[PDB]
RNA sequence: AAGUGAACAGAAUUAAACAGUUACGAAA
């Protein structure tokens, strides 16, 4: 009737991207966009904003018909799991996110490693002059699982869209998986893979429906 | 404190400053965290804070040529050794909105 | 015959949240809204208007047999919990609520901490074109605990359904542990954690029966 | 024989409350609630209506053996304490109050305040719609002290029951920390803390034997 | 003082005022929590927020277009440098009330 | 003076006043508070109280849509501008007790 | 080195706004 449905996820990143997250707010020096971290220890986490607007960008292309401009404003069978800031009968989203914490680091610093965030040395070329403008970025590790729990829960009176809503989060991790996520994702930088796609019943009123 | 900052800010060189308000977001905030924490507790036991405010102006000075034109206007690295006192460190946090309220006047 | 319960709990938060608190009124920083922190302090202190609201409302969604059209009106078996403003039957509700403060500073400087609020860089996309409005937030800390009291009260005459108002209070916060609380929380900034639930008796008439 | 018993206390706040004042008779500030102050100065006073009036009601809900139907007329043993205007045997009370005054601007001016009461901002949803009707209140400081004096006195002839009504002074004052006084108070905003609780003789007739 | 203000505010432009009373709670809070505590105790004891009340008519008037063309046909910063007495700073505050009373007589 | 006060305030509009005695507390109590203080000192001297009426019958009238519809029939703000001495302004006192009597007699 | 101007609505509302025990006391 009224359950909370959590799915259990680890996003495993096949290659260190680049989240141009709280810049200029650094240690000793900001230099190449410092990448956003805790706030009180050291430990680099991903933020959970970033997985709301890509994931949204990349599923409002196929599960609707008509192409809308500004968000909030498309069809109605997509815009209920991220809310309507124009209908009047929903308002309120169904899917809660979290900002995922890098789990990875209680093996990872047995082994013997220096930072968690590297400086890569990159340049351009502007196919008319030489090399110039000596840029450079900073990237994280790789392969690195996180903790990414997506809560789900129905309003009991509008339960009629069940199986419904299992067909479109699925595909939408899964899509998610064959693009970049963050900023940068032109390189080669991005390609997540969510490992281990399970859900499982934390409140207790509805059975376990779906899985994987 | 806030009649002579109106003149000196705006007596500069070519119009059109190319210093935004991206480029200063990192050393505007030490200081406006400052104020509302060193009236709680005593100045002596804050003192991680203290010497790190002056690194920002003198490692970050020397990354851009737009960033030590205004130090040395304003005299900022003369004000933070005359401080040594609570009530002496409250008084230069409010000469900090000049450069900021007075900047986007003209401009932005 | 009137007892005083107390439900002393740590509202232990596992993600950094953000509340808007009093807009264009704070002190030297009142961009992109200034949290609401101590009037006298500087420490943010969570208020206790938003702990009424968001819990009575996930509340009335499961436990009710009409849906409710506006507030001090929704069922019966909640009413008495939190108020009414139609019933001339009772008008004090006998949930007392209190404004957490923050005691997790006695060992929050040890781990090497700059400041209690930081600015995160959030903006959007207008899809049709590249960077819109490149607005931001300001949010508080991470793994942060509240000294939260839950003052709880009998009227003598309430006596015969003691043990059946402690499975509403038990499961309404185990509810709210899975959901966002504060404000604009749909990008995965709420979901508190209530740590170490237990009860205990200051003014000494009634027995312990719960403690877990 | 007559003795004028002062119990000197120092009412600290713990959380700030609200006080509905005088409203439509300020200033051009009407608005957001207006909070009761000193009509000379502007350190805001509390009033002693509401402390008399908040602990005759929860003391005539615990020391009684009838419901009481209309105020002036509740058992016996508490009704001269604080009057009585049906009664024909006793008429004035024992319990005099005062209007504290906020006695903490000692320190207060040192630590650098905006003002002496803060403007909250707070809203409703109408459960149906978004955020509506955006209302404002006004609330005090925290953690300040007040100058409370409780005059009592006994009309000789009361002598063989002063023990009996010492225990339930120590009684109401420790109950009604644990309860919201003043306004506004279900979301948690009352909740006051009696510190520094002892007495003294200032006509000298009777012997100082309690304390605390 | 009273009567020059009802045909200078509604001297404007376009119609439609987009501006209401509550966008405009910042700089006017401070006003009226001034007027009330001058009259207790001296004028040159509080020297902290003389300087910071001029800083709110400044910062406030480059971050939206409807503050500039009201703070230059009121001659708003002119007052601020004339007052130097208790007695002078009393009738800035009650002229700043026809600013807020007369704008919401012909709209909002 | 008086007695147009019977046929001016009683042609409105639709019956059932929603306006009752409560919710006009705060224009009226400086009305009542001048009258008795005019008459000790000079009128030259009170010279705070005299710009602050006026504007209670603008703030509040573009909050309440049973002000602005009396202000304009009665012709209050008129009346503001031809007083200048303390004789015709305890004329003015009396005419505001004339809308109060005859408004409670039709109803509350 | 690289256009960066948080955008758009509601601006405090619906109850209740003097209830009662009652009046020259003992001299010319």
């Amino acid at each position: 009737t009224f359950a909370k449905i959590k799915f259990s996820a680890q996003i495993r990143l096949e290659t260190g991207l680049h989240i141009g997250g709280s810049d200029a707010f650094a240690a000793i020096g900001a230099i190449a966009s410092p990448v956003i971290k805790d706030p009180i220890t050291n430990i680099p986490i991903i933020p959970g904003s970033s997985l709301k607007g890509k994931m949204r960008t990349l599923l409002a292309k196929v599960y609707n018909e008509k192409v809308a401009e500004k968000p909030s404003d498309d069809s109605d069978i997509l815009s209920r799991l991220f809310g309507n800031s124009k209908d009047k009968r929903f308002k309120m989203g169904r899917l809660i996110f979290r900002d995922a914490f890098l789990s990875n680091a209680d093996e990872l610093d047995s082994l013997g490693v220096r930072s968690y965030t590297e400086v890569k040395f990159e340049n351009t070329i502007d196919r008319i002059t030489a090399e110039a403008n000596p840029r450079q970025i900073e990237r994280a590790i790789r392969n690195s699982t996180f903790d990414f729990e997506l809560i789900y829960e129905i309003t009991d009176e509008n339960e009629n869209q069940v199986e419904e809503d299992f067909k479109v989060i699925r595909d939408g991790l899964k899509l998610l998986e064959l693009d970049y996520l963050g900023g940068s994702g032109s390189r080669g930088y991005g390609k997540v893979a969510f490992e281990k796609l399970k859900a499982t019943t934390v409140f207790g009123n509805y059975d376990v429906k779906t899985l994987n | 404190k806030a009649e002579r900052a109106i003149s000196l800010l705006e007596k500069d060189n070519k119009g059109n400053y190319l210093l935004t308000t991206s480029q200063i977001r990192k050393l505007l905030s030490l200081c406006s965290s400052l104020y509302d924490r060193s009236k709680e507790r005593k100045f002596d036991e804050l003192i991680n804070d203290v010497s790190y405010l002056r690194v920002q102006f003198v490692y970050q000075a020397g990354r851009e040529i737009a960033v030590k034109d205004l130090i040395e206007k304003a005299q900022i690295l003369e004000a933070l050794k005359e401080i040594k006192d609570r009530e002496t460190l409250q008084r230069f946090c409010r000469y900090m909105e000049a450069l900021v309220a007075y900047f986007k006047f003209y401009g932005g």
